[PDB]
């Protein structure tokens, strides 16, 4: 009966290996997905880094910036700095 | 908007280049304002440098995390720290945040 | 990594077709 | 001692975030004027 005790107690500390092991591939899959996820960001640098100078700056910031600099002149402010960064604060949470 | 951007090439976790750069544009503008309120312009320099530290984090994370798994608990003192900075930008707002 | 030299149209810059529009206009 | 520097410190800096937070909300609602005003201006130039 002993003998069986000690089978008993092997066996589920070896169960209590293989929840261990269950949750040491999950942790693992997960670290691939966010390795994927960090990859992603790699391929966004890797595409922002493939444009010049001239070119980024001129497709990514300058149409907004062109809208947004027309309206502040409209505004007429006292500071265009002030009011075109809340503009841009404002609009780009919807705006891209 | 010229030392911004040719500096930084920024980009920042999840968002669109374009949302990254033009709000890091606009934060920097306000951070070196002629006549902001200069308390006022520290704290986004403040945010601007939160910022820029994770934008560190991508070069980080991707140099350091290998396709192959390696040993979680031999990762380095910070690189789980950065991870989950990650994961949490992954579901703040970045405006405020 | 992938790398490029990525050929622009020039509906693809505002500046340049606006110059475009421009000239276009002061020939006819 | 060190409670009450650290309350001292603490209160001081959430007075000074409550006064910079009215001054941002101030600057704001006066742009948010002028932003009102440029839709008036602009309206009424297209109308009329």
């Amino acid at each position: 009966e002993r003998l069986a005790k000690e089978a008993a107690q092997t066996a589920e500390l070896e169960h209590k290996e293989a929840m261990e092991m269950a949750e040491k591939i999950a942790r693992w899959e997960e670290w691939n997905k966010r390795l994927e996820e960090v990859k992603r960001e790699e391929r966004e640098l890797l595409e922002v880094q493939s444009v010049p100078l001239r070119n980024y700056l001129m497709t990514y910031v300058m149409p907004t910036l062109m809208q947004g600099l027309n309206e502040c002149c409209k505004v007429r402010p006292e500071d265009p700095v002030d009011f075109l960064a809340e503009y841009l604060f404002k609009n780009n949470p919807e705006m891209q | 908007a010229m030392n911004a951007a040719g500096n930084l090439k920024p980009k920042l976790p999840f968002l669109s280049v374009r949302r990254s750069v033009l709000l890091y544009i606009a934060f920097h503008l306000k951070a070196f304002n002629p006549k902001g309120s200069e308390y006022s312009r520290k704290k986004y320099k403040k945010k601007l440098e939160q910022f820029v530290e994770r934008c560190e984090l991508i070069t980080y994370l991707s140099s350091k995390m290998t396709r192959k798994y390696k040993e979680p608990q031999f990762r380095a003192i910070d690189f789980d720290h950065k991870l989950q900075t990650f994961l949490s930008l992954k579901n703040i707002d970045p405006v405020t945040g | 990594p992938t790398f490029d030299k990525k050929p622009l149209v020039w509906g693809e810059d505002l500046e340049l077709y606006s110059k475009f529009l421009d000239r276009k206009e002061q020939l006819r």
